[PDB]
C-alpha cells in the first residue's frame, strides 16, 4: 500500500507537471485532479479570456482535443520508454486544431533524447511550416 | 526604517495590492511544483522541497501565499489530538518530526528571514517576492466583524492554486476560512491566552504547541504589514483628517476592530490578562472559550505527553505574548494625530494606559508582575513600557497614599537631573516609602504594593539609563542626593524591619540600584 | 429556520430531557443552546422567541424584558423586531416594556405599538412649566378622545 | 524506525531543582543579557550545580552517559524505544548549559561542553521539543569553530550514520557542505574526487541493500554544490536509473518507492 | 473454509517467490563517468521487412529522437508498427494486428523475415564489448515450423536463438513492449483520444501507467486477507471449542 501510494503520487505528479508544461504552448494554465471517491480524473484549464479555471468539459472541441493530446503526452512521460510508436491522429482533430496538436507533439517530443518516437500519419508533414526544427526525421514513402 | 519597508524596486503595484511582485520562470515552476504536490496531499514532499534548499544556497525559494496558508493549517494539526490522522497520511515518518512541527518551523524561519532583509545573503527580488506572498497571506487572513458570542482569489494568473478546489487539508478547515468568521479570531486569542497559564495538560498542549507560536507569527506579520501600509499606502503630506481615515483602514485597525467589544479599555485589559493572578474587579462577565478545531481539549490515546514545563516558563511565555499584544495596540495608537481619534476603532491611548495600570496594580503575585516588566531588549519595547510603568506607579501611590503626586518621569527621562529631582520629591513625600497608615495585619499586602512600586521605579531607572547612560551619577550632586534619598528610604523600610512584624525582610531596591548605577552602594561597599 | 422543542423520553422517567433544534446558521449543527458555540444575537433571538412561545399558555397578564431590544448586529435584532410585530398583530397579547440603550437605524414601527421618547432638548421648555410636555412619547393625548 | 532513536536523556529530570534554578535565573541583581565572561552569574549556579555533570544529571542524563559522551552502536543506543521521561523546556536547558560555557578555560572543559551540546541537540525528545528558531543553538554553534564542531560531531557519531547527519542538517543546514568535506574529504579520498566518493558510497549502499541508510544519505547529499538540484545532472539520472532497476512495485521495501519519489522531486527542482 | 486457508498459503508462497526474485536481481549500470545532449543507445537505426504483409523487402532508417512516416493509409501503413512489435517481442492478442502470425506472412511465400538494428555505439549499451556497436534482432515466421529468432551481431555471429535474451535486452533498454500504450495502434489511439467521461480518462490513465494492475493485485490481496482474517477468527473459535472439549477430555 505504501509503495503503491508513493508510485501513484510520483506518476500523478509527473503527469500533472507534463500537462502543465504542455498547456503553456497555447498560453493556457491547466492542472489535473485525481479523485479516489469519484475514481475520476478532472482537468481544469484557464484560458486568456476567463479569470476562473473552468472544467475541461466546458470548452470548445479544439481545446478539448488539445487537452486530450496533452494528457496522452503526460501519460507517456511518467513511464520512461526508449521507443514509443503512434498511428495516425488526423481524423480526431480538424483543420487548425490538428496543426496545433502536431506542433505540440513535435515540440514536446523533439527535445527529449531518452525516447525515440515513431509517428505514422498520412498527412504530409512537409506542408506544415514547423519542419525547420532539428531532431525531426520525415520518411515519406515514394510509392503510394 | 529598514530595507523590509523601503524596498519597492521590483514591485508591480495593482488595485488589489501595492506590494504585488511578478513571478519569474524559475519561481513560476517552483510555485507550480508546490501546488501540484499539495494537490496530491503529499505535504511531506512539500516540506522536503522547502527544507532541502533552505540555507544551502545563495538564492531563496519563495513559499507561495496559498502554500503559506496550507502550512498555517498544518500547524493546527498537532500530534497530541491528530496522531492517527498524521500517521495515516505519512506511515513512513522519514523526517521523524510531526508535519505540524515542520510547518511551524518553516513558517518561523521564513518570518525570521523576512524580518531582516540581507541583500548580500539573498537577492532583493526573492526577498520582495517573499514579502508579497506573506502580505497576500495576511490580507487573506483579515478578521471578520467581531461577534460577542469571496471564497478564494488568486492574484497570479500564471498557475492554478491548489486552494481553489479544496477548503480542508486533513479534515481541518483552512486557517484563513476558520478565522474569517464573526466569532473565531477573538475566540482564538481568548482561548490561547486562557490556556497559556492552564495547568490542564490538553489545554496547555493546545496553546503552547500550536496557538502561541501562530499568534506570535501573526502579530509580527501584522506589524510588518502596518509598517508597509504607513510607509506607502498613505498620501505622505495630509490635512491630518484623511490620515486618521487611512489609519482606521490600517491592518492593525482591522486586527483590533475584532476586539472592540462595548468598552475597548476595560474589556481589552481583561482580555490581555485573562486567567491571570489579578482579582477580577466589578464581577466582570466570564468570557466564553471553545476549541477552534474539533477536539483541541482532548488527547488521543496513542500520544503520550512526556513534556513538563515549569510554571515560571509558562508565565514568562504568556506575559511575553501579552506584551507583544499590548505593544501592537500601542504601535497602532501612537500613529493617531493628537486631538483627533480613530473612527472605526473606539481606542484611546489614555484609557488603555489606565486599564493596563489598573490590571497590573491588582496583581497579587510579584512573579507575573516582574515577568511583564522585565524585557530582554529595552529598545524594542521603549514606546509603551515606560508609560505603563508610570501609570502603575501613579495608581499604586494613589491607593497607598491619600495624596496623589503627579508623575512627569516619562518626559523627565530626557534629563537625568529632572528625573532624580522628581524621585527625591516623591521619596520626601513618603509615597515611595512604606506607609505607616497600613496596619500590621495587612503588612503583606502593603509589601506586595511596595515591591510592585519598586519594580516600576526600577523599569523607569533602566529606561533613564538607556536614554542618558552613566556620565554624571556622582559628578552631578542631584543624582548623589537621589542615591542618599534612596538610602534614607531603605532606612525607613529598615525601621519596619526592626519592628519585627514578620521574619521576612521588606524588599529593598538599594542593592539593585547599586548594581545598575549605584556605583556599589556609593561609598558603603566601594571598598 | 426550522426548530422544535422536543422532549426526549428514555426508559427512565428522570432521564427525560429537552432538545432545541437550531437552523439559523447553516454552519452550526443542531445542538443544545449554548453561549460559547453560537453567536450572541442569534442566541438572544432564540431565547426571546422561546419566552414568547410560553406566554399564551401562562396566565401572567404581561411579560417584561430588560436589555432585550438593544441592537444585536442590526440583523438578528431586526428579525426579532419583525417577530415581536407579528406577535403584536394578534389581539389580546401581553405588553412588553422594551429597552433600547443603542438607537438602531431604520427601525420598523407597527401601527398597534407606539414609540415613547424620554429625551429632553435644550430648546424644549421645562416639562413641569409646559402643560403639554408632561406626557413623553405620546401622540393620542393631544387628539381629543 | 520512527519509535527507535538516540535518546541522550534516559531519566526523569529533577523538576524542583530545575524550577529553583529558573527562579534564580529569572530575577537577579544584573537582570541583563549574560556575557561570555564574569563567571556567567556563578554566585548561585555554583552553589546549586558546581559542575556541568551535575546539571546534566538534573536534566535527566545518567552519570554513566555523562562520563562517556559517545553513542554506543554495539549496545544499539542509537535505536531505542522512547523512555517517556519528562524533560525541562529546551530553552531553559540551553540557557543553563550556556551558563557553564567558561570560554576562559582549558580545552578539555570546552570540548566536554561541545560534546554535551552535540549529544543534547541530537536527542529525539529535544529535537521534537526544540523551538522553530534555534537562537540559543545558533549562538552555541557560533561560539565554537565550524570545523571543530564538525570534527567533534563526527567523533561522537558514526561516519555512515546518515540519519543523524540528516537530523543535524535539519538543525544546521549551513554546515552541510562542511559536513561533506569531513565525510568525502579530497585529501582522505586519495586522487578520487568528492563526487566519485559519493558515487562509490551510493554503490556500496545499493549493493548492501541498506535502503533506509541509502535514503537518508540521498536526503543529506542533495542541495550541496557536489549534488545540486537539476534535470540535466548525470548523477541524479544514474540514481533514478538504479532505483528503477531495483523497483518491482510488487514486493518491494517502502524505502525504494520513497527514494524514487524524492529523486524525481529533486530532479524537477531547478 | 479450508479453501480460504489454501488461498492464503498460496498467496504467501507467491509473495515469498516474488521477494526471492527481487533479491536475485542486481544493478546493471556501471556508471561510466564519460562527459546529456547526445541520445542514449538502444534506438532503432534501421528496419528491413522482407516478404512481410503486402510490401516486399523495404529498408527504413529511423531517426534518433522523432520520426514521421508519411506512408498513405491502405499501403501497409500499420505494417511497420506491427513488425516492430513482433520483432521486439509482444503477445499476438495484445498487438491486435492480423488474425494469426501465419496471416502476417506475405501470400504465396512460406517465410517472412523481420530485422531490427538497435544502436549500441552510444552510452547505456548492453554488453557493447560482446555485441559491438549494433545489435541485430532477426525474427523468421514460417507457415510450417515454429518461428525462429537470431540475436546476430554486425559480423552476423548469432549470439543467441532463445526468447529470454531478447526480453533481458529489452528490459535493459527499458522498452515497455508488454505495455500496449507505448505502441499505440489505430483502435487504441481512437479509444484513448475520444474519451469524454472523467471516469474513462482516469481508467485509461491508470491502465496506461500500469497502476490499474497493481491496484487490482492489491484489492485481490486485501480481499484474500479479509477472508483469511474471518476464517482465522472462525478457526480461533473452533480451536477454543476444541480446547474446551480437550480440557473436558483431560
Amino acid at each position: 500500500d505504501q509503495n503503491y501510494k508513493n508510485a501513484e503520487k510520483g506518476t500523478c505528479f509527473d503527469a500533472d507537471m507534463d500537462f502543465r508544461a504542455s498547456l503553456k504552448v497555447r498560453k493556457f494554465s491547466g492542472n489535473l485532479s485525481f479523485i479516489k471517491d469519484t475514481k475520476s480524473l478532472e482537468i481544469y484549464i484557464l484560458t486568456t479570456n476567463d479569470e476562473k479555471a473552468r472544467n475541461v468539459d466546458t470548452l470548445s472541441g479544439g481545446e478539448k482535443s488539445f487537452s486530450q493530446m496533452a494528457l496522452l503526452l503526460a501519460t507517456w512521460k511518467p513511464m520512461r520508454s526508449r521507443i514509443i510508436a503512434l498511428d495516425e491522429f488526423d481524423v480526431f482533430m480538424d483543420q487548425v486544431n490538428r496543426k496545433i496538436g502536431t506542433t505540440l507533439i513535435v515540440k514536446k517530443l523533439k527535445d527529449i533524447a531518452r525516447t525515440q518516437t515513431i509517428i505514422i500519419t498520412p498527412q504530409d508533414i512537409g506542408k506544415i511550416a514547423d519542419i525547420d526544427s532539428s531532431g525531426v526525421s520525415i520518411h515519406r514513402m515514394r510509392d503510394p | 526604517d529598514g530595507a523590509l519597508i523601503n524596498s519597492v524596486l521590483y514591485v508591480s503595484p495593482r488595485n488589489g495590492a501595492h506590494y504585488f511582485v511578478e513571478l519569474t520562470e524559475k519561481h513560476l515552476l517552483a510555485f507550480e511544483m508546490l501546488n501540484s504536490m499539495c494537490l496530491l496531499e503529499n505535504y511531506d514532499h512539500v516540506l522536503l522541497f522547502l527544507e532541502c534548499q533552505f540555507g544551502k544556497s545563495h538564492n531563496l525559494a519563495v513559499i507561495p501565499f496559498d502554500i503559506i496558508l496550507v502550512l498555517f493549517t498544518l500547524s493546527t494539526l498537532s500530534e497530541y489530538y491528530k496522531e492517527p490522522i498524521l500517521r495515516a497520511n505519512d506511515p513512513y515518518n522519514t523526517s521523524r518530526e510531526t508535519l505540524s512541527r515542520r510547518a511551524l518551523k518553516l513558517l518561523q524561519k521564513y518570518l525570521a528571514i523576512l524580518k531582516e532583509f540581507d541583500s548580500e545573503q539573498y537577492n532583493l527580488y526573492d526577498l520582495e517576492l517573499l514579502r508579497c506572498q506573506f502580505f497576500l497571506a495576511i490580507d487573506t487572513l483579515t478578521p471578520k466583524k467581531q461577534k460577542w458570542g469571496k471564497t478564494f482569489k488568486n492574484p497570479y494568473r500564471s498557475y492554478i492554486s491548489c486552494l481553489e478546489q479544496r477548503n480542508t487539508i486533513l479534515g481541518n478547515r483552512l486557517l484563513n476560512l476558520k478565522l474569517n468568521e464573526p466569532g473565531e479570531f477573538i475566540n482564538m486569542i481568548l482561548w490561547t491566552l486562557s490556556n497559556s497559564l492552564q495547568e490542564s495538560t490538553p489545554l496547555f498542549l493546545s496553546s503552547h504547541e500550536i496557538w502561541m507560536p501562530l499568534l506570535e507569527i501573526l502579530i509580527d506579520l501584522f506589524s510588518c504589514r502596518q509598517d508597509y501600509f504607513i510607509q506607502h499606502e498613505v498620501a505622505q503630506n495630509v490635512s491630518k483628517s484623511l490620515f486618521v481615515q487611512r489609519l482606521s483602514e490600517s491592518p492593525l485597525a482591522v486586527f483590533f476592530e475584532s476586539l472592540n467589544t462595548r468598552n475597548f479599555a476595560n474589556r481589552f485589559s481583561e482580555y490581555v490578562f485573562l486567567n491571570c493572578d489579578y482579582k477580577l474587579p466589578s464581577d466582570n462577565y466570564a468570557t466564553p472559550v471553545h476549541p477552534v478545531y474539533n477536539g483541541e481539549n482532548t488527547i488521543v490515546d496513542t500520544y503520550i505527553p512526556t513534556i513538563k514545563c515549569s510554571p515560571l516558563y509558562k508565565s514568562q511565555k504568556s506575559l511575553a505574548l501579552r506584551r507583544k499584544l499590548i505593544g501592537s495596540c500601542f504601535k497602532l495608537l501612537l500613529r493617531v494625530p493628537d486631538g483627533h481619534r480613530l473612527i472605526t476603532p473606539r481606542i484611546v491611548a489614555d484609557d488603555v494606559i489606565q486599564g493596563i495600570s489598573r490590571t497590573l496594580a491588582s496583581f497579587n503575585d510579584i512573579l507575573q508582575f516582574k515577568k511583564f516588566f522585565m524585557t530582554e531588549n529595552l529598545s524594542q519595547e521603549s514606546y509603551f513600557i515606560p508609560l505603563l510603568a508610570e501609570g502603575t506607579l501613579s495608581e499604586i501611590l494613589k491607593d497607598t497614599q491619600e495624596c496623589v503626586v503627579i508623575l512627569t518621569l516619562v518626559e523627565n527621562l530626557s534629563d537625568g537631573v529632572s528625573f532624580c529631582n522628581e524621585v527625591i520629591g516623591l521619596v520626601k513625600s513618603k509615597c515611595f516609602a512604606f506607609t505607616e497608615q497600613c496596619s500590621q495585619a495587612s503588612y503583606e499586602e502593603a509589601v506586595l504594593n511596595i515591591e510592585k512600586c519598586d519594580v516600576c521605579l526600577l523599569v523607569l531607572l533602566r529606561y533613564l539609563l538607556h536614554l542618558i547612560g552613566t556620565e554624571a551619577i556622582l559628578d552631578a550632586k542631584e543624582q548623589l542626593e537621589m542615591l542618599h534619598a534612596i538610602e534614607k528610604n531603605d532606612s525607613g523600610r529598615r525601621q519596619w524591619a526592626k519592628a519585627l512584624n514578620l521574619g521576612n525582610d521588606p524588599p529593598l531596591l538599594y542593592p539593585i540600584v547599586s548594581q545598575m548605577f549605584g556605583v556599589h552602594d556609593k561609598s558603603v561597599i566601594i571598598e | 429556520s426550522a426548530g422544535a422543542v422536543r422532549l426526549e423520553k428514555p426508559k427512565d422517567y428522570a432521564e427525560w430531557k429537552i432538545e432545541i433544534m437550531v437552523k439559523f446558521r447553516d454552519n452550526a449543527p443542531l445542538k443544545k443552546l449554548d453561549s460559547h458555540t453560537q453567536s450572541g444575537g442569534e442566541r438572544a433571538v432564540s431565547t426571546v422567541l422561546y419566552m414568547i412561545a410560553l406566554q399564551e399558555f401562562t396566565s401572567a397578564p404581561f411579560r417584561v424584558v430588560d436589555e432585550i431590544n438593544q441592537g444585536m448586529d442590526s440583523r438578528n435584532e431586526r428579525i426579532v423586531h419583525k417577530a415581536m410585530v407579528e406577535n403584536a398583530c394578534a389581539e389580546n397579547t401581553s405588553q412588553y416594556f422594551l429597552i433600547t440603550p443603542k438607537l438602531l437605524t431604520g427601525l420598523h414601527y407597527h401601527e398597534k405599538m407606539r414609540i415613547h421618547c424620554v429625551m429632553a432638548g435644550s430648546w424644549i421648555p421645562n416639562p413641569s412649566e409646559d402643560p403639554k410636555m408632561i406626557h413623553f412619547g405620546e401622540t393620542s393625548n393631544y387628539s381629543f378622545d | 524506525d520512527k519509535y527507535k532513536d538516540w535518546h541522550f536523556i534516559s531519566k526523569n529530570c529533577h523538576y524542583e531543582q530545575l524550577m529553583d534554578l529558573e527562579m534564580k535565573d529569572t530575577a537577579y541583581s544584573f537582570l541583563f543579557g549574560s556575557s561570555r565572561s564574569q563567571g556567567k552569574v556563578p554566585e548561585f549556579v555554583h552553589l546549586k550545580c558546581p559542575s556541568i555533570t551535575n546539571l546534566l544529571v538534573l536534566f535527566g542524563v545518567n552519570q554513566e552517559k555523562c562520563n562517556s559522551l559517545k553513542i554506543n552502536y554495539e549496545k544499539k543506543e542509537n535505536s531505542r524505544y522512547d523512555n517517556l521521561c519528562t524533560i525541562f523546556p529546551v530553552n531553559k536547558m540551553l540557557k543553563f548549559l550556556m551558563y557553564f560555557y567558561s570560554d576562559d578555560d582549558n580545552d578539555d572543559v570546552r570540548e566536554f561542553f561541545l560534546k554535551a551540546f552535540i549529544c543534547l541537540i541530537l536527542d529525539r525528545k529535544v529535537f521534537n521539543a526544540m523551538e522553530s528558531d534555534h537562537r540559543l543553538c545558533f549562538k552555541v554553534l557560533e561560539l565554537f569553530n565550524e570545523a571543530h564542531f564538525i570534527n567533534s560531531y563526527f567523533e561522537i557519531v558514526d561516519k555512515n550514520d546518515f540519519f543523524l547527519h540528516y537530523r543535524l542538517l535539519q538543525i544546521f543546514p549551513h554546515l552541510q557542505s562542511a559536513l561533506l568535506r569531513r565525510r568525502f574529504s579530497e585529501k582522505q579520498g586519495r586522487t578520487e574526487t568528492i563526487q566519485q566518493n559519493i558515487i562509490k558510497e551510493f554503490n556500496e549502499f545499493f549493493d548492501c541493500k541498506n535502503y533506509k541508510n541509502l535514503l537518508y544519505f540521498i536526503l543529506t547529499m542533495y542541495g550541496s554544490k557536489f549534488i545540486p538540484f537539476g534535470p540535466k545532472c548525470q548523477v541524479t539520472e544514474y540514481f533514478k536509473d538504479c532505483i528503477l532497476d531495483i523497483s518491482n512495485e510488487t514486493t518491494n521495501d517502502v524505502e525504494i518507492s520513497i527514494l524514487k519519489g524524492i529523486l524525481n522531486l529533486f530532479s524537477k527542482i531547478r | 473454509i479450508e479453501q480460504v486457508d489454501d488461498e492464503l498459503l498460496s498467496l504467501t508462497a507467491q509473495q515469498e517467490n516474488e521477494e526471492q526474485q527481487q533479491q536475485r536481481k542486481r544493478r546493471r549500470h556501471q556508471f561510466a563517468p564519460m562527459t546529456l545532449e547526445e541520445s542514449p543507445s538502444g534506438y532503432i537505426k534501421k528496419v528491413i521487412l522482407r516478404n512481410f504483409m503486402c510490401h516486399e523487402h523495404f529498408e527504413l532508417e529511423l531517426g534518433s529522437r522523432l520520426n514521421f512516416i508519411v506512408g498513405n493509409n491502405g499501403s501497409g501503413k500499420s505494417a511497420i508498427l506491427t513488425a516492430i512489435t513482433i520483432g521486439l517481442g509482444a503477445k499476438a492478442s495484445e498487438t491486435n494486428r492480423g488474425s494469426s502470425l501465419k496471416d502476417l506472412i506475405r501470400e504465396g511465400c512460406y517465410s517472412a523475415k523481420i530485422i531490427l538494428h538497435l544502436d549500441n555505439s552510444k552510452y547505456g549499451a548492453y554488453q557493447q564489448g560482446i555485441f559491438g556497436n549494433e545489435i541485430i534482432v532477426e525474427r523468421i515466421i514460417k507457415r510450417d515450423g515454429p518461428a525462429s529468432f537470431s540475436l546476430r551481431s554486425e559480423n552476423g555471429k548469432e549470439i543467441s536463438n532463445k526468447k529470454k535474451d531478447i526480453q533481458t535486452v529489452v528490459d535493459y533498454f527499458s522498452v515497455p513492449v508488454s505495455n500496449p500504450m507505448c505502441f499505440l495502434s489505430q483502435d487504441a489511439a481512437r479509444s484513448f483520444l475520444t474519451a469524454s467521461t472523467s471516469q474513462d480518462k482516469y481508467s485509461h490513465f491508470m491502465k496506461g501507467t500500469l497502476l490499474q494492475e497493481i491496484t487490482e493485485n492489491l484489492l485481490y490481496a486485501s480481499a484474500i486477507h479479509d477472508s483469511a482474517q474471518e476464517n482465522m477468527a472462525l478457526h480461533l473459535e473452533n480451536l477454543k471449542s476444541l480446547k474446551a472439549e480437550y480440557e473436558d477430555a483431560k
